[PDB]
């Protein structure tokens, strides 16, 4: 009897100038069976420019979520109602998921959301909270497929073609569309759908996706 | 170890084969592992003598305690429960199969088995003990219910005894009490009357036939049981 | 063990060796921590393990008997005071939460009388600890991989009554003998002596 | 990760690269591993990234604290010792983690390194990381306490560029701070790539 | 792992007629790079070309025992191997050592010189068979070759295209392996014509 | 991996998914789990592909060759017999796990041949990770006598259970049918999973990767 | 170690249907047949455990008390299935925490105002809600069964349709899943609140012509 | 798995259950564990099918060979030798229970018990499988020698659905083969008419108590089967 | 790894050093067993580890040229034939009865013409071989826990075309970095250098 399970699946965000895009998919896996593939439990909003994203045990994301929720309660009434910003909550989650330390979550997380200036940002973090800024992120069971490919096609540091222009939010989607697809395909625990979250300044879009259910 | 419980029609009769075994010797030849809890309310222990003993005399007087203050007699269900409650507290600590049986006027006779893990289940008979795997077909295939109290202890003995004849765990005396209404009734068969054995079964008294004597035939005759 | 310390004391000095060797696994970082330390006018531990522990260790003691010394209007503590109070520190560690202290000392030191009235002894003083507070007063001493050398070495060659300069001699045959036989570069050592009229540094051997 | 900080007559030069593997997968190639503390004080993260990120943290507010309290900044050789502290109370508890602090107090610079288990050394150069290894093989070599300001970055830039050539945990953007009497300057942040063309141009 | 020891990765797709393979250049002992300059594919003849992962001294030695049964090969037969028989035999070999196996991981590109018919075949290192009709890949990059092949990868490209996104695959993934990089080798290999060349990438 | 036989009145079905996996990854969406062993027997494989690979190789092979010693047809149960010998002898160490399926004189005969080398032979059979999931929708639907089209679709049926409930399964369903005449190998039979999404061909334009050195040879 | 085997539910148009044996094994031992492992909580929901029947009772005892005494001491509402699901979710998760696990997987279902609800909780916290959820070899043998039931009918399956396609399930699982009687309990939760039936039987089917005798023997 | 074999005059029975699980699912739920040597010599097998099989593959094979070479009838005694001969040689890498058992003009019907250390044993009767622990009993208190053919099949299969109706690893049919003079018959009961069940004994329909309602007094009613 | 040892190959030569060290666990044994060993006239293998794994492999090597050399009349192998040679040894013997042979060497050679027809490499050669049988060409390589410094510093400033003076050089900053940074103790390299003249020792550094 292990306290830790992967529940694997897959998260993946990208910042643009004034929204950020974030993805999970919604398999929720057991052991050798699969238990919904109709979980939303991955992304969780915390304010209405800030949501995280965990892979690894949902159990524990679901505990972590939680937390943080409260924490982001109390800062709102020990600050006269403001919400913390997401670099606020950026450190925060650092922070708790250190003093865990010793018994730690079995999450990989990712804040989003926008700086103060209303630039996208992506905090991802290992399971103790490293963390730092990135304009793009992907954590879970495909990361290691998907982040070599929003390398490529965002920093494009191996072609000699000049940059195209800034990705705009609906061609950021479409990427992350294509991504999760080639991913849902060869990543044995990703599949099913992917929830994307647009979030920009003037709310936040949801946009079901559906991926190939083997 | 073997230990079971019947209910009959207003009580229960409990069982118990009296041997304790430091794995294959006997240290306890007549161990008394039907343990009083209260006037009507007995336990029957197995596991680890030093657990069960602890465990019984803890609920013991945790009951004794309880009615002195209720003023009234204690439910067998209150005697299981607490049994449950330290069963299941200390499972990871302790080896320990009891049953908790008994007869109280509000629900008359009933009987309980709390196994190794904690659970407590109400039945209408139970068994425990290395030895019950023996009994489960035996029930199964001779256990009818509804059997006076005097059928019901002559059936629990003879149960015990074909489950000791086959554990090598369990043995000596069978020990029984019955629990109803009535002044409670103890009663101890030493082995030497036992219901049943294999060493007087007359379908075990044909040695197998092991030790051929050498012969010109491949006709089997018997074992060879002298030299000339 | 990688960190030879030596000591030994003659008829008015203890002089004690130690290497400057600092490693991280294989890598040298330096051949220059002083890992002799004065904890008072006339007592110096020279001591070996881990910098956390060695100078945590060395830190406690140096404080503990500066801050006794407060409390105590200016007065040296004996040698021997010193020392059980190093050794009733390692000792109680190694039945602790933490664990033993991983060090081990050479303590020595050259008592003086503390008054007019002090009958007590006079002279060097050396001990040997190891880290689970053994406690054991010697004329010379060693801890690491180059110990057993000198130690015969100091068997072969030392007397109760060298001069300081024999001392000298003697302590720089000691330190060569580590440099010969130790696969471990202890290159370079620090020496000091502790005499009646403090601890002096010393230049001449290394 | 390769880290390495010196001691020269002009200052102190910290030099760092920017990868983070998970074993044999990077992570990132974008780490900062120069932590400012103060505005006089800078430290490495080598080891553990979260222990080292929290704790300096920590360290930056006792440091912090003990400037409102005492009206007067930390001294270098008191803030190592803080988390060299820290470190020991935790030497159990398995903290991976080897920090460099360097910073330039009223006693001039300082350097010192200190570890998971509480070791706290001050040396004129250190190395710290997997690529410890080689930087060491090309600083040792170059490094004198008269270097220049360019020359001593010169020299902490292609060692670290050395180590991220060869070894396979290091990697990514070389990041060059300068630590002097005003507080710290970034002096500059270079891909090791563009600095294989600059140094070896053919 | 004895498998990512010495690093190395190697992959590679189909096209029109064509094939790419495509090796880094690193080799390594862990994190200890030894040399930039070690491509890990071998020619057998015009149509076939190999690559190997896995710990280096195995892939020398069944670099070694590949090229002697391909001699003799040859020289019996009086003709070139084909990819299939090439294949075949190379599992053959490996699963000779089932018991105690060959820390290699192959992977085979070849063309019928006739039809144009492109055969990849990458094997475990017991030599199970992979045959896709896109792009196989191998070796301690293969993760992320795998992202990058799927995502990049389409039916009947041409040789040109076909070379542009092998490299940035081989590129972007290597680019996230710690064990596998210093640029690439990649042969174009076409009916009519093989074109090796050596890519530039990243230093780390 | 899901593979599934089943016996129906006039022969065998036998089906199986095609995913091919490494790991966590699907190396090959499409491969072929289930190899010819005879003219009039099939096997298919699960289990650790090498293994599954040689051994319907080995046999196979020598079946051929027994047939031309004796001039006959093969038996499914000397192919079962040589596989059973085989993989007891490797004491599991071969871990083939097969279904074996064909059609001799005798009639249809579907056999499991598990990796230590025990055999079954049963009308309906799974082996591979999805082997339950598929299972539990053969002991929900089969029955005696159906005919080839029921037969298929129940094996369709089933492999599906394991490519849409089995991570190591998947893609498409293959079947093939044996009669006494002959031997129908249909891939995708079923193909359940299309992809949502068109490909979204990024343009790498020739010259877009930075190259150092090229050498061109003509042949 | 007395323990409960699979538990299957699923969502019908109107309710949900609950299932399980009635058996607590003891490792292999068949030791109790007549166990009703099926426990109403409150006046809306039911659950049932796979695994620990001891921590399935424990905790059952927790949640039950919890509910009946937040309502008895307060003028509230009686709490909704969800709100007890989350309840018996977060008990569950804190006992992980203390190392001290509830090892069962349970499934949980409850219908208030026309609103059902079926969740699944396992030893870990883990707790997922579909319209079909299954524990122990019910999740290999049978979610597939239901959930391709539920593919076919996507407007929901009726009342009769979803039992006749449990049964088919249990059938199945009584012959796959070696603990396992053929003695079977259903829940069912509607509007009305909810009722466990009688112990009830399926039907099994033994007589395949390849079962027979010369056909599965090993030797001619 | 549960396998017996019992004596009669003139022949044997051999009987067992249909299950091979690997753990707790059932691999096959129809299996045959009776495995004939030669004409009338079988075995009942238990553990490791792969084992068994083999074993039982070989011996048949041998004594086709042997039969054919004396140019008579085989003894159940030479089945029996080479089994135990073959089980104990390979008893470290092997899990094998067997039962030979059959019936051969010199010596009549005959069982031999092979257990997993390679012992030989002739008997009277023989239960092997990890559902025979639950048979001993049954045996001691329900099997009288001396029974025909008929009764002999019956108890048998009573004996074997006794056994896997507690025993998780045993289940499913109850194949029997009769070995006398005559011709073998075999028999399959399937489970649904097995004579024995514990979802169809009377004395286990009534539920536990255990899911009482909450009520204002101890005594107890019944489970809570609905909500209102 | 306690003895490191260094090569690198210009344009005219490969200059091989490698530290005398030879150890018992700690104690150090001597500074000058010389672990180059000629295999040829120019062909010589700078090999670590143990000395029984070291001798037995090399010697083998030595004789095995040595017969082959007989039974072709005087004939000298290549360098890249001796060094797949070498390699298929150590290959071997990971999957031997025995195991690998725990060594690990730089096999550094000069080509010249042996015949008039010889169309073949001329110049310096250099392996680097690994116990497990990896072998790889390489303009400079080591081995050891110095080997790491010496690469890189190297890679900083090796060159192509140094002179035979420069080299020698380079080679002493190689050594001296290995005795400042390695706590193991390599006091003195063995140097020699193969030249078209064949192998020479190099006395100028150590
Ligand atoms: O990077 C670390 N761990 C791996 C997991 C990432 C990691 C984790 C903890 C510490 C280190 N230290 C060093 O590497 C290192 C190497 C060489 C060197 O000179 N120094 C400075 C030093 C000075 C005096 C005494 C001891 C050390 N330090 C690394």
């Amino acid at each position: 009897w292990s306290p830790y399970q992967d529940n694997g699946g897959t998260t993946a965000a990208i910042a643009g100038k004034d929204f950020v895009i974030l993805a999970g998919d919604t398999r929720l896996n057991g052991d050798f069976c699969l238990h919904s593939r109709h979980d939303q439990s991955k992304i969780f909003q915390l304010t209405p420019y800030t949501y995280m994203a965990s892979n690894g045990m949902q159990a524990d994301r679901l505990q972590l979520q939680q937390m943080l929720k409260y924490r982001v309660k109390w800062y709102k009434y020990n600050n006269g109602g403001k919400v913390p910003s997401t670099k606020a909550i950026a450190q925060l989650m650092s922070t708790m998921l250190y003093h865990r330390r010793f018994f730690p979550y079995y999450t990989f997380n990712m804040v989003v959301g926008l700086d103060e200036e209303g630039h996208g940002v992506c905090y991802s973090y290992d399971a103790v909270g490293s963390t730092e800024p990135f304009l793009y992120g992907t954590r879970g069971s495909a990361a290691s497929f998907v982040e070599p490919l929003l390398d490529c096609l965002i920093n494009r540091q191996h072609m000699t073609s000049q940059a195209p222009p800034e990705m705009t939010k609906e061609e950021t989607l479409a990427m992350l569309k294509n991504a999760f697809t080639g991913a849902a395909e060869r990543d044995i625990y990703t599949g099913d759908s992917v929830s994307f979250f647009i979030i920009t300044k003037d709310g936040v879009q949801q946009e079901s996706f559906e991926l190939r259910k083997d | 170890t073997t230990i079971l419980a019947v209910s009959y029609n207003g009580g229960v009769v409990l069982a118990a084969d009296s041997r304790t075994s430091s794995g294959t010797y006997v240290v306890n030849r007549a161990s008394n592992k039907l343990t009083k809890l209260t006037k009507k309310i007995y336990c029957c222990r197995s596991g680890s003598a030093a657990d069960t003993q602890a465990l019984a005399e803890r609920v013991s007087n945790y009951l004794g305690s309880y009615q002195t203050d209720i003023g009234a007699g204690v439910n067998v269900a209150t005697a299981a429960n607490l049994f449950q409650k330290m069963c299941y507290m200390n499972r990871w600590n302790i080896s320990a199969g009891i049953i908790v049986a008994g007869y109280d006027p509000i629900n008359g006779g009933s009987v309980y088995s709390i196994p190794s893990g904690g659970s407590c289940v109400k039945l209408d008979y139970a068994l425990g003990g290395s030895g019950s795997i023996f009994l489960y077909s035996f029930f199964d295939a001779n256990y009818k219910p509804g059997m006076s109290k005097s059928e019901c202890v002559a059936f629990c003995q003879r149960a015990v005894a074909h489950a000791y004849s086959r554990d090598g765990s369990s043995g000596g005396l069978i020990r029984t009490i019955t629990l109803d209404a009535d002044e409670p009734e103890d009663q101890t068969i030493p082995w030497n009357r036992s219901p049943y054995c294999m060493e007087k079964d007359p379908k075990y008294v044909t040695q197998a036939t092991q030790n051929q004597p050498f012969s010109s035939s491949a006709k089997i005759t018997g074992n060879r049981m002298s030299s000339t | 063990m990688a960190e030879t310390a030596i000591a030994f004391r003659c008829k008015d000095y203890v002089m004690v060796a130690a290497a400057g060797l600092n490693a991280f696994y294989y890598i040298k970082i330096t051949d220059a921590e002083d890992k002799i330390t004065q904890l008072d006018t006339h007592q110096l531990v020279a001591c070996t393990g881990e910098n956390g522990p060695r100078v945590n260790f060395t830190e406690y003691i140096k404080c503990n008997l500066a801050l006794n010394r407060m409390r105590q209007h200016g007065r040296h503590s004996s040698c021997e005071s010193t020392a059980n109070f190093m050794r009733n520190c390692l000792a109680s560690a190694i039945r602790s939460r933490e664990g033993a202290y991983q060090v081990n000392c050479l303590f020595a030191g050259y008592d003086t009388p503390v008054s007019e009235d002090d009958d007590g002894v006079v002279g060097p003083q050396l001990f040997y600890m190891d880290y689970l507070g053994t406690l054991q007063a010697v004329p010379y001493g060693c801890h690491g991989y180059g110990a057993c050398f000198v130690t015969a070495l100091l068997d072969r060659l030392w007397r109760p009554d060298l001069s300081q300069q024999e001392g000298l001699e003697l302590m720089q045959k000691c330190c060569d003998e580590v440099k010969r036989r130790v696969i471990i570069s202890n290159s370079y050592f620090f020496v000091k002596a502790v005499t009646k009229n403090g601890v002096e540094v010393i230049t001449a051997v290394h | 990760t390769t880290t390495l900080a010196f001691r020269f007559n002009g200052g102190i030069i910290v030099a760092v690269d920017s990868r983070a593997s998970t074993g044999q997968y990077i992570a990132s190639q974008t780490v900062m591993k120069v932590l400012e503390i103060n505005d006089y004080l800078l430290g490495t993260l080598a080891g553990g990234a979260a222990d080292c990120q929290y704790w300096e943290r920590v360290l930056g507010m006792e440091c912090r604290l003990w400037e409102l309290r005492n009206g007067s900044r930390i001294t270098v050789a008191a803030a190592s010792k803080i988390l060299a502290n820290i470190t020991y109370a935790y030497r159990n508890h398995g903290l991976s983690m080897g920090t460099m602090v360097a910073g330039w107090d009223q006693f001039g610079p300082s350097l010192y390194y200190v570890d998971d288990k509480g070791s706290r050394v001050k040396q004129d150069l250190f190395s710290v990381g997997s690529g410890s290894i080689y930087a060491y093989g090309v600083l040792d070599t170059g490094y004198r306490k008269d270097l220049s300001v360019e020359d001593a970055c010169d020299l902490a830039r292609r060692s670290i560029f050395h180590a991220t050539y060869r070894d396979g945990a290091s990697g990514g953007i070389v990041t060059v701070y300068h630590v002097h009497e005003k507080g710290w300057t970034k002096i500059s942040r270079d891909d090791q790539t563009k600095l294989y063309h600059r140094y070896f141009p053919s | 792992s004895i498998m990512a020891y010495s690093g190395g990765s190697v992959m590679a797709m189909a096209g029109k007629e064509c094939f790419v393979i495509i090796s880094d250049n690193r080799l390594g002992e862990q994190l200890k790079t030894i040399s930039t300059e070690v491509p890990k594919l071998h020619v057998v003849n015009d149509s076939i070309v190999y690559g190997l992962t896995g710990l280096r001294t195995d892939q020398q030695t069944f670099a070694n025992k590949v090229q002697f049964r391909t001699e003799m090969y040859k020289l019996r037969e009086e003709r070139d191997i084909t990819g299939k028989a090439f294949a075949a035999m190379i599992t053959s070999m490996l699963y000779e050592a089932r018991f105690g196996p060959w820390f290699v991981e192959p992977v085979i590109g070849s063309i019928d010189k006739s039809t144009g018919e492109v055969y990849l075949c990458a094997t475990d290192l017991i030599g199970a068979p992979c045959e896709p009709e896109d792009y196989v890949c191998a070796g301690t990059a293969a993760e992320s070759l795998h992202g990058m092949c799927e995502a990049l990868w389409r039916p009947g490209m041409s040789p040109e295209e076909l070379f542009e996104i092998a490299a940035q695959a081989m590129l972007s993934a290597c680019d996230r392996d710690s064990l596998s990089g210093y640029g690439a080798v990649a042969m174009i290999v076409t009916k009519d014509k093989v074109t090796t060349r050596l890519i530039k990438g990243r230093k780390d | 991996t899901t593979i599934v036989g089943v016996v129906y009145r006039d022969g065998v079905v036998l089906g199986a998914d095609t995913r091919a996996t490494e790991g966590s990854i699907v190396a090959d969406k499409r491969c072929r789990k289930i190899h010819y062993m005879a003219p009039n027997i099939m096997c298919c494989g699960a289990g650790t592909s090498a293994d599954t690979e040689a051994v319907t190789n080995m046999v196979s092979s020598h079946l051929a060759l027994h047939r031309l010693e004796t001039g006959k047809q093969s038996r499914v149960l000397e192919a079962l017999t040589l596989l059973k010998r085989h993989l007891y002898r490797y004491q599991g160490h071969v871990s083939a796990a097969l279904v074996l399926g064909g059609v001799d004189v005798e009639g249809p005969f579907l056999a499991t041949i598990a990796p230590h080398g025990s055999t079954d032979r049963l009308p309906f059979v799974t082996m591979g990770s999805g082997s339950i999931a598929a299972m539990a929708q053969l002991e929900a639907a089969y029955k005696d006598n159906m005919t080839c089209e029921e037969a298929k679709e129940l094996v369709a049926s089933a492999i599906r259970k394991g490519i849409f409930n089995d991570p190591y399964s998947g893609t498409q369903v293959d079947v093939c049918v044996i009669t006494k005449d002959k031997t129908e190998l249909t891939i995708g039979y079923d193909k359940p999973n299309e992809r949502m999404y068109p490909r979204q061909e990024v343009l790498l334009p020739p010259g877009t990767t930075p190259v150092l050195k090229e050498e061109i040879r003509q042949l | 170690m007395a323990s409960g085997g699979s538990v299957i539910a699923i969502k019908y148009k109107g309710g949900v249907l609950m299932a399980a044996d009635t058996l607590l094994s003891y490792g292999s031992l068949a030791k109790w047949p007549n166990i009703p492992r099926i426990r109403l909580l409150g006046s809306h929901s039911a659950v049932c455990a796979t695994g620990s029947y001891a921590d399935f009772q424990m905790m059952a005892k927790q949640v039950e008390d919890n509910i009946e005494r937040q309502k008895m001491y307060h003028n509230v509402d009686e709490l909704s299935p969800s709100e007890v699901f989350s309840y018996l979710h977060r008990s569950i998760y804190q006992k992980r925490c203390d190392f001290d696990p509830c090892l069962c997987q349970m499934v949980f279902i409850g219908v208030r105002d026309g609103e059902t609800f079926l969740a699944g909780v396992d030893d870990v916290g883990t707790r997922w809600e579909d319209d079909c959820i299954a524990t122990g070899y019910g999740a290999y043998i049978a979610l597939p069964l239901l959930r391709q039931a539920l593919e076919k009918n996507p407007d929901g399956l009726s009342r009769g349709e979803a039992m006749r396609i449990l049964t088919d399930c249990l059938r199945v699982l009584f012959y796959r899943e070696c603990r396992a009687i053929n003695k079977f309990q259903v829940a069912d939760a509607a509007s009305d609140g909810v009722r466990i039936s009688e112990p009830f039987d399926v039907e099994t089917h033994w007589e395949y012509e390849g079962y027979c005798f010369e056909k599965t023997a090993i030797i001619r």
